[PDB]
């Protein structure tokens, strides 16, 4: 207990004080050569540093676009919060600048692809798998809500697999300090907790509901609640029922049944105990949580690619103008980004 | 459930 309340009470004095005075405006678009687009209010690109020569990841935000799609704080959330945070399993912001046009978060490149891409060329993974990228998940989801930090976009597609096959988290778009509740409709289909689709004020108790969908995903290739419309995925994950793949352990079963409970009352994570009634269940039983937080775990694969810059597992997308108006755009909304 | 899943389409990367 004492190990763990130190770390986090330092974890959180750490954060605060570059929560409070952000950093702004660490670099300029100049500075980097483009490569190639990695996804896509905006886009992820390839970009390589002009003097030092390291790669890095920008996220690519047009200010136009996030005043229209109601992002305004939530752009302002991911940046404060990725200049401010700092976890072996995060994605690391290196800097951040905005132009005439667009907002910029310029991230670490991870070369190694999304989990999202892996698990679908793979089907399912084995538990132990599944549970060496849950442990990790456990672990971040402990350090962000001690920083009174809710993440609300957890999905195999915002985690990246980096040289060592550890798990990168990205895309804090949706991040946001709550000490009580929120209220926005925000996130992805498949990962929604009920509350979130009832228009109810929650809290982190999300989190945990989307860490029972991931782990499922995982263990089972397909989320628990899916149909052809998201309307009718809405329907399934409010009705409170759930179904297990035979190949499911028990142990398995009874975590996903507590984390996957419509009442966030009763949700693992969100009772008294906190992320210990998750730390300290059976199907978590043979992880040492230390040694996954200091990485000394083998993982269960190394992703193939051949260098800093390789973009081989990530996929092709139409490659588009940075567009920067001679005319600035939208100064007042983002004056503090 | 598997086959289910494939049939739903949703198999891509989802938006949020
Ligand atoms: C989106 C897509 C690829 C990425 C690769 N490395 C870091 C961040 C990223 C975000």
């Amino acid at each position: 207990q004492e190990s763990v309340k130190e770390f986090l009470a330092k974890a959180k004095e750490e954060f605060l004080k570059k929560w409070e005075s952000p950093s702004q405006n660490t670099a300029q678009l100049d500075h980097f050569d483009r490569i190639k687009t990695l996804g896509t209010f905006g886009r992820v690109m390839l970009v390589k540093h002009k003097e030092t020569g390291n790669h890095y990841a920008m996220k690519i935000l047009d200010k136009q676009k996030v005043v229209k799609l109601k992002q305004i704080e939530h752009t302002l959330n991911e940046k404060r919060i990725l200049q401010a945070v700092n976890f072996p399993f995060l994605v690391k912001l290196e800097f951040s600048f905005k132009d005439n046009s667009n907002l910029y978060m310029v991230m670490e490149y991870v070369p190694g692809g999304e989990m999202f891409s892996h698990l679908r060329r793979i089907g399912r993974f084995s538990e132990p798998h599944a549970r060496f990228y849950a442990a990790q998940i456990v672990l971040t989801f402990e350090y962000l809500h001690s920083l009174d930090l809710i993440y609300r976009d957890l999905k195999p597609e915002n985690l990246l697999i980096d040289q060592q096959g550890y798990i990168q988290v990205t895309d804090f778009g949706f991040a946001k300090r709550v000490k009580g509740r929120t209220w926005t409709l925000c996130g992805t289909p498949e990962y929604l907790a009920p509350e979130i689709i009832l228009s109810k004020g929650y809290n982190k108790a999300v989190d945990w509901w989307a860490l029972g969908v991931l782990i499922y995903e995982m263990a089972a290739g397909y989320p628990p609640f899916f149909a052809d419309q998201p309307i009718q995925i809405y329907e399934k994950i409010v009705s409170g029922k759930v179904r297990f793949p035979s190949h499911f352990s028990s142990d398995l079963k009874d975590l996903l049944r507590n984390l996957l409970q419509v009442d966030l009352t009763k949700r693992f994570g969100n009772l008294k105990n906190g992320v210990n009634d998750i730390k300290n269940h059976k199907w978590f039983a043979t992880t040492d949580w230390i040694a996954i937080y200091q990485r000394k775990v083998e993982a269960p694969f190394i992703p193939k690619f051949k260098g800093p810059g390789d973009t081989s597992n990530f996929d092709d997308y139409e490659e588009e103008e940075i567009r920067v108006s001679i005319n600035e755009k939208c100064g007042k909304e983002f004056t503090e980004f | 459930t598997y086959a289910d899943f494939i049939a739903s389409g949703r198999t891509g990367r989802r938006n949020a």
